């Protein structure tokens, strides 16, 4: 019975028989001290998962940046692994120790925590801003953090490369939600956003791209040119 | 208590349309709920799965065995087929294993894999079919061309979310074909097709043709859109007058552009440059045959 | 035992141990809920086959339009495939799941349904009218419906071409049941 509730909480289903404040159990003396302590540790891990799972689900409602969508997709796939783990533990650990339970699912705690910082920063800004958020995080040490940051990156960058190809080859690709460095202002111009590019593309490099692109739009206005070797 | 309750729960999942697990037309299927913390959590997960299964089957019936759009028919047959296939194969196998070993084994493992597979595909698919239906109700009160506009708008709208968009694209390329067949016939050989909807072009010596605005335009206003339509009407009229001229030199004797149009459908864009490439080729073929009819005959 | 009755119904032989109303089982609670549901789905498919099989057999009595005969022939040959399928399932699926049974014979359901619309329209009119019935049906979307309609067509048209050749080359070919204008 004790294992079962603990499992529910790890599944991201709130249990009636452990109180939820925001980070821990507040369970009185009336139950073994020893088990309560062990139970304290489980809830921290289980709380972290539930909170992340709520964030990913909510941000999923489509009609956002794909750059956001690509993070939500990666996050969701990574959470899957957790759910499979809870299942191994119940199946071949019916009467299993909570201290032991805590040690086995150690790696997943390290991973969730870092992600929770990220989801928080996702709230502030939209689009190409994520790549910057992503760049500062990679700068901090530890084999894991960098790895987790690179995997989000491979997905977002695939998207930039596409937006760039539309921009350079057939003219005007507007950012919309921030997919590019086009800013507004027949006769209405565009202009350059230096701020959005992370350090991995210099601001000077981005400008040159803006300049070239601007020239291709001017060639089509003169009188539309047929898609050449470029 | 606990082993029996877990078992009842496993048995039920292979057939929710049972004789004690009852169906409500709108809740969904419901079964009486029992105690144990474990069971009530599990019945909630099951409910969600169940609701989508029942709804996909309702939707499918409406669209099948009857016509409201050619496109609608194709979309329903395909949607159902894939979804069912996945769900039965994984579920039937998963349940059998559990049963073989000792039929009290974890529901949780069966749940996580089916949830993952479904979620991405199913939500988007089901919402879209409804949106198309509301829109048709509105159009009717106020057809073909309107359906093409809505689906192009939806692929743009959803943007990102890779599983769902690639799935929807595969369906889209199959749906595009009737429009492609109508465009090739009209522009290259002068025949306008329209059994009850297949585009949005209607007729009216040499006669005239025009766009039904009510049915809605191809991309419903834009300068590129407008020139392209005018160009389509012109190529088609030349061909039809020449077809009328009997067995005096007709049918372009230069090469086809079906192969060029089909690559535009697989792209699943609405971009001006590709579309423009199709009309100028059709136009030329139509211009040269037109000339030949006149000069020689 | 459960599989066996279900097979009979798929064969177009009515089973004593499932009630026949016109579309489904009305079997009380007294048997597993789970199996009853699965059993509900089987009967819809099996009912469709039996009903089509009765129509084809009845319309077969000769001295009709050949254009009708040519449809009855195509229909009868297509039903054959179904009967071969039931046989594979019993042979190498002696204890086999009804949900699974339902999925395996999926394609055949799609095909029967469309045909049942056709047989209904065959009642109203006779002869060259079928080609019109056939033309409206081809207009509706889906890769299958058109295909099924074209196969009926190749058979009927062969007949028109013949009637036309008698008419043009040696004069007067009367329609009789509607073979000509």
């Amino acid at each position: 019975d004790i294992l079962k509730y603990v499992s529910y909480t790890l599944l991201a289903t709130t249990s009636a028989l452990f109180p939820f404040d925001h980070e821990q159990i507040q369970i009185p003396s009336k139950i073994p001290n020893f088990e309560s302590g062990l139970l304290h540790l489980i809830f921290e891990a289980g709380l972290l998962y539930q909170s992340l799972g709520y964030k990913v689900e909510k941000f999923r409602m489509l009609n956002i940046s794909p750059m956001k969508k690509a993070l939500i997709i990666e996050i969701s796939e990574e959470l899957q692994n957790y759910t499979a783990f809870v299942n191994n533990l119940v199946s071949s650990g019916t009467v299993v120790s909570l201290k032991s339970l805590y040690r086995e699912i150690y790696e997943n705690i390290i991973r969730l925590r870092i992600y929770c910082r990220f989801t928080e920063h996702l709230e502030e800004l939209s689009g190409d801003t994520f790549l910057i958020e992503l760049n500062i995080f990679k700068s901090h040490g530890d084999l894991t953090i960098r790895k987790i940051a690179t995997n989000l990156f491979n997905s977002m960058i695939s998207l930039y490369y596409e937006y760039l190809m539309n921009w350079l080859t057939k003219g005007l690709l507007r950012a919309t939600y921030g997919e590019f460095f086009i800013a507004e202002n027949y006769h209405i111009p565009i202009e350059f956003n230096q701020e959005r590019v992370p350090a991995f593309i210099p601001k000077e490099l981005a400008y040159k791209i803006f300049m070239i692109g601007k020239s291709y739009i001017f060639l089509e206005k003169y009188c539309k040119e047929v898609q050449w070797t470029n | 208590q606990e082993a029996l309750v877990v078992k009842d729960l496993l048995n039920v999942l292979i057939g929710l349309e049972g004789t004690y697990i009852r169906y409500f037309n709108d809740i969904e299927f419901k079964i009486a709920k029992k105690m144990d913390p474990s069971f009530k959590t599990f019945s909630r997960r099951i409910v969600r799965y169940g609701k989508q299964y029942m709804i996909l089957t309702r939707a499918y019936e409406k669209w099948s065995d009857t016509s409201f759009g050619m496109v609608l028919q194709r979309f329903a047959y395909e949607i159902r087929r894939f979804l069912e296939d996945v769900y039965l194969k994984t579920l039937v196998e998963r349940l059998e294993r559990d049963f073989n070993k000792v039929p009290n084994f974890s529901i949780r493992e069966l749940e996580q894999i089916i949830n993952e597979t479904e979620v991405n595909k199913q939500m988007e698919l089901l919402y879209n079919i409804y949106e198309e239906i509301f829109r048709e109700i509105e159009e009717r009160r106020t057809k073909g061309g309107a359906i093409l506009k809505i689906f192009q708008q939806k692929i743009l709208e959803n943007l990102g979310d890779r599983s769902s968009v690639m799935f929807l694209k595969k369906l889209l390329n199959n749906i595009s074909q009737d429009y492609c067949t109508m465009l090739y016939e009209w522009l290259t050989q002068g025949i306008l097709n329209d059994p009850y909807q297949e585009f949005m072009t209607y007729d009216d010596w040499d006669t005239q043709y025009f766009i039904r605005k009510d049915v809605l335009l191809r991309d419903c206003d834009s300068e590129e859109d407008k020139n392209l339509l005018f160009k389509m009407l012109r190529t088609g009229i030349l061909l039809k007058v020449v077809r009328a001229s009997l067995q005096i030199p007709t049918i372009p004797s230069n090469s086809s552009d079906i192969t060029i149009q089909e690559i535009n459908d697989f792209a699943d864009l609405m971009e001006g440059s590709n579309l423009e490439l199709y009309v100028d080729k059709c136009y030329s073929r139509a211009n040269e045959i037109f000339l030949k009819l006149f000069f020689q005959g």
